[PDB]
RNA sequence: CAAAAGUUGACCGAACUUGAUUAUUUAGAGGAAGUAAAAGUCGUAACAAGGUUUCCGUAGGUGAACCUGCGGAAGGAUCAUUA
RNA sequence: GUAUCUAGGACUACCAUGGUUGCAACGGGUAACGGGGAAUCAGGGUUCGAUUCCGGAGAGGGAGCCUGAGAAACGGCUACCACAUCUAAGGAAGGCAGCAGGCGCGUAAAUUACCCACUCCCAGCUCGGGGAGGUAGUGACGAAAAAUAACAAUACAGGACUCAUAUCCGAGGCCCUGUAAUUGGAAUGAGUACACUUUAAAUCCUUUAACAAGGACCAAUUGGAGGGCAAGUCUGGUGCCAGCAGCCGCGGUAAUUCCAGCUCCAAUAGCGUAUAUUAAAGUUGUUGCGGUUAAAACGUUCGUAGUUGAACUUGUGCUUCAUACGUAUGUAAGCGUAUUACCGGCCGGUACUAUUACUUUGAACAAAUUAGAGUGCUUAAAGCAGGCUUCAAAUGCCUGAAUAUUCUGUGCAUGGGAUAAUGAAAUAAGACCUCUGUUCUGCUUUCAUUGGUUUUCAGAUCAAGAGGUAAUGAUUAAUAGAAGCAGUUUGGGGGCAUUAGUAUUACGACGCGAGAGGUGAAAUUCUUGGACCGUCGUAAGACUAACUUAAGCGAAAGCAUUUGCCAAAGAUGUUUUCAUUAAUCAAGAACGAAAGUUAGAGGUUCGAAGGCGAUCAGAUACCGCCCUAGUUCUAACCAUAAACGAUGCCAGCUAGCAAUUGGGUGUAGCUACUUUUAUGGCUCUCUCAGUCGCUUCCGGGAAACCAAAGCUUUUUGGGCUCCGGGGGAAGUAUGGUUGCAAAGCUGAAACUUAAAGGAAUUGACGGAAGGGCACC
């Protein structure tokens, strides 16, 4: 069905954003998934969420800037023992100054950047540049 | 697309692996030992033969050439290898029953261009090596 | 999914928003409930008394007036069926079908679903052996099924 | 009281013999493949509808190719028209 | 219990029936000791390790034993088995996988040298012994540093600058770079060699007299020059020969590839080549491949392991303070059932408290190595030296031989509470608390001492009642699935009974006659007159033309006459139920066209094989005739096909139009009718879910194409399986398995070979298709 909902999200976010489509409705929007979002918006990358109640699993409407080029889902999260936190980030963003790398870290859902300042290392949610 | 990506998946990946690394041409001559099993050398990086014959293999097409090997059998196998004798002219410092190192094409076993079942180069002569007798800055050991 | 067959089709349940309403509803909690043992007394499934209420009565939802969903106020009076009324119907299923079988031997596709209804009872079955509303090893035998609809 | 050669019963047990077993190696009448083939002999099979469209599964027969029969597919020669 | 230094099935009696396994056990293989480590890298990895250390193991293979703190010892013993040795023939004595040496094996690896001086060990020892180690000799595995010449000038050369003249063109001439075997003195010892230094004593280095430079001396190479690949379309010889070429290719008489020469290039004390490995290789893909057609979806589905898994569940904030720039709040403190409670003066303990995976910080990480600090080992590999006031006087002053990571993971300790699971308690012996002195367990102080009695204390726990406390214990129902279903409804879904129609074939009757079948034309074959044919009926078996599709169903194979029954599936609809049940899948199973096969029925038709006529060299075939097994059906096999839509399945998302299947919402639309309706079908409108098309991508692709083959990333995207990793050999061999058998599955390699495949393009060519044009 829908093993990891937050890729199924984020996807759509891309697809959107190839037509340039300013909206999106999302579906089955997970906690992880607002944590993932509140994290974009700190960024700016995204444009307001709104998260209805539906009495079922929730959805969400995006608004989008367009400010981004694509954001892909790390599933499986792959344990960062803090010295890989370095070699993800060069892989797969495209420059060393901008482009955040999304992490599950214990103190909650934070970007690398948040969690070099930290401390705190984790398993890897995804990435947003 | 097919991949085990989940959290716990971890032994998957491996089993999975190695049922891919089994059609991986490399590992199976690796880890089947083929080289010691079936190749007439035993990954051995040279091997000293003894001269049995001359023969005046006929090349493949667009060639028409008598490209001159010669039948060695390895001292450690008793194995028949027909190895080709590189630089020139080579078969007048053969001669028949003399004691010959046998040398590889560099081609991962595969005959070598238009020459048909020659996995091999022979190298030396009666310890001298060819090279230096064609061009003459050494001499024949008598017998 | 349809996990039998290849159908994508989804037709589900539209509640509605509002979980207190309805508002014109004179009937009280008990009046509803009253009339849950009495159906269920004569052999009503909670299923076929969730139907007949809504339309007879208005009973919108048997949840929203009285905060307990059908099984929940039977089983409270003790009108709960030994075994939960899916299995119950599915298990029914499985034995009939199993039965034209024996008569009629050679129908290829009967027995390919007679396959599909006991694989989904031993499933479903599987769930409520942990919820332990289902006693641990119980199992589905078809000499035993027979027994178990009638 | 000590005490040698010898020696009793035990337990470890090398070693040997014979059956069984396994791994690994290698002889062989002859049969039956494939390959290098490169000047040959016999056919034209397929490649154009290859003059019998092609090609699959399967059986039998043809010197062989292949043909044929039964069910297929199009990777066809119909992406079709045709109240 | 015994043994032993010790726990111990280590061993033995008795007594139980356990232990291990798809998280790959048991077994087999391994150029398999392990690790520290090494190699190669963008990283990630891949490979290596036999060897310089650490641990363990063994000492020809094995077993047994004494001594001694310690050996199941081998440069101890005893034995056997295998090897080897001497012998006066009775016997005895041995372990180079120790150091040298020899033989043999091999591709492959050194001296029958010297020494305890260094390093250190052992011993009774200041002292001896030491192939432990150091020393020399051998040593292009490998690493490290470069002697082999340099400058004016002369002979002519270039390029500026000048005089010029300014295509041309000459003369002066410079920092130079040179092509010259012309010159000229200079430089510095590699080598050589007193001496000194070195050293245990020698050696070489580091020192240094005496010596050594016109290369012919102090005298450099190894491959290449068509392309890859850097440099000859050179000259002689050869002429598809010899031979060259890792590959593509050269060589058939300008050979720019050969063999030389000459010229030159590239790397030069090294370079070639082989083998293994790694980069490239994305050709192994964890990172990070491909699967419509290129090598690639299992026939299809159920389905267990495996694997995965929706939303909801200390948390947001408000205020103020401090602190970056009127803000900002990120930092600090407040306030709302887990920061509550003491003691000692907010601090620091104590009393403390959901399991984990993960993650955080600590310790714990052997040195060498690896990275690298400090430092002129004269450079350097790196050594771990040495530098200083000071080469005075002098132990005076002294920095040192760090730090990290590889020794992973793990474990220990600690923090977090996100992510993913788990947790009470809805059949409430539910959670606290509290009342019964109710219950049971249960006691050292003090009754001077010590003992007995019984109270307090209930030392300190438990369990059972009753009451009060509580938000008092039931989360949504993923535009997830299961299930039922008010039901509406679909379909060539399946099984069984049944039914219809004509034909094909055969037969009779009737009826009229000598031809008929068949083709390219023919002939066989049919007929002697009644085929063939007509007509009529009937027998037999088979099958549903047209209607019938870019149309349906079914999981798929497959499923087209009628009608009845039985049960199934799917779409729609459902304010029903369940409340994550689910998603996909090794194994295993269900179904599984046809041929082939077993036994009957059945055999009309078509019709493998056979035998026939033409054709044709052949026909064995196409073609024509007769027709067998077979088609059909039933009870069994088989498990395979282009089982194909060549495209896995489940979920979401990304484009217009019109068809098309089905349901539903509106039809004040047409028609059907009852006085009109109500009903039904179709259009019209709207919408799901189906199968596709068209044209465009708004992406992909090599293109053809593809609304999926898109979102396949910029070496990534939901979840999961299966398959491919050059072409052939080969779906073969081999063994196992299944099968009655035929076969089928699982499925190599030897060896072969530089291409192979797919695409589009243009030509050529057709006994593929349409137009034209000319009295060849």
């Amino acid at each position: 069905v829908r093993m990891n909902v937050l890729a199924d999200a984020l996807k759509c976010i891309n697809n959107a954003e190839k037509r340039g489509k300013r909206q999106v409705l999302l579906r089955p929007c997970s906690k992880v998934i607002i944590k993932f979002l509140t994290v974009m918006m700190k960024h700016g990358y995204i444009g307001e969420f709104e998260i209805v109640d539906d009495h079922r699993s929730g959805k969400i409407v995006v608004n989008l800037t367009g400010r981004l080029n694509k954001c892909g889902v790390i599933s499986p999260r792959f344990d960062v023992p803090i010295n890989d936190i370095e070699k993800w980030t060069n892989n797969l963003l495209p420059s060393r100054q901008f482009g955040y790398v999304v992490l599950t870290t214990s103190g909650g859902i934070m970007d690398h950047e948040e969690a070099r300042r930290k401390h705190l290392g984790g398993k890897i949610l995804g990435f947003f540049f | 697309m097919g991949k085990p990506r989940g959290l716990r998946t971890a032994r998957k990946h491996v089993n999975h692996r190695r049922d891919q690394r089994w059609a991986d041409k490399d590992y199976k001559k690796a880890h089947l030992g083929t080289r010691w099993k079936a190749n007439p050398f035993g990954g051995a990086s040279h091997a000293k033969g003894i001269v049995l014959e001359k023969v005046g293999v006929e090349a493949k097409q667009p060639n028409s050439a008598i490209r001159k090997c010669v039948r060695v059998q390895l001292i450690k196998n008793g194995k028949k290898i027909t190895a080709f004798v590189p630089r020139d002219g080579s078969l007048n410092y053969i001669e028949e029953n003399d004691e010959v190192l046998v040398a590889g094409f560099g081609r991962k076993g595969h005959a070598v261009g238009d020459i048909p079942g020659v996995r091999f180069k022979v190298v030396k002569v009666a310890n001298v090596s060819l090279l230096a007798l064609y061009k003459e800055k050494k001499e024949r050991p008598r017998s | 999914g349809r996990m039998h067959a290849p159908g994508k089709g989804i037709s589900q349940s539209a509640l509605p928003y509002r979980r207190t309403v309805p508002s014109w509803l004179k009937l009280n909690a008990d009046d509803v409930k009253e009339q849950i043992k009495k159906l269920g007394k004569k052999g009503l499934t909670p299923s076929k008394i969730g139907i007949i209420l809504r339309d007879s009565h208005g009973v919108a939802q048997v949840r929203f007036v009285n905060g307990n969903k059908i099984l929940r106020i039977m089983k409270s009076v003790g009108l709960k069926p030994d075994i939960p009324e899916d299995l119950y119907h599915m298990i029914k299923k499985a034995v009939a079908i199993r039965k034209h079988l024996e008569r009629n031997r050679k129908d290829k596709d009967g027995k390919f679903r007679l396959i599909l209804v006991e694989s989904r009872i031993h499933r479903l079955a599987r769930y409520y052996k942990t919820k332990s509303v289902l006693p641990p090893n119980w199992k589905y035998e078809s000499s035993t099924a027979s027994a178990l609809v009638a």
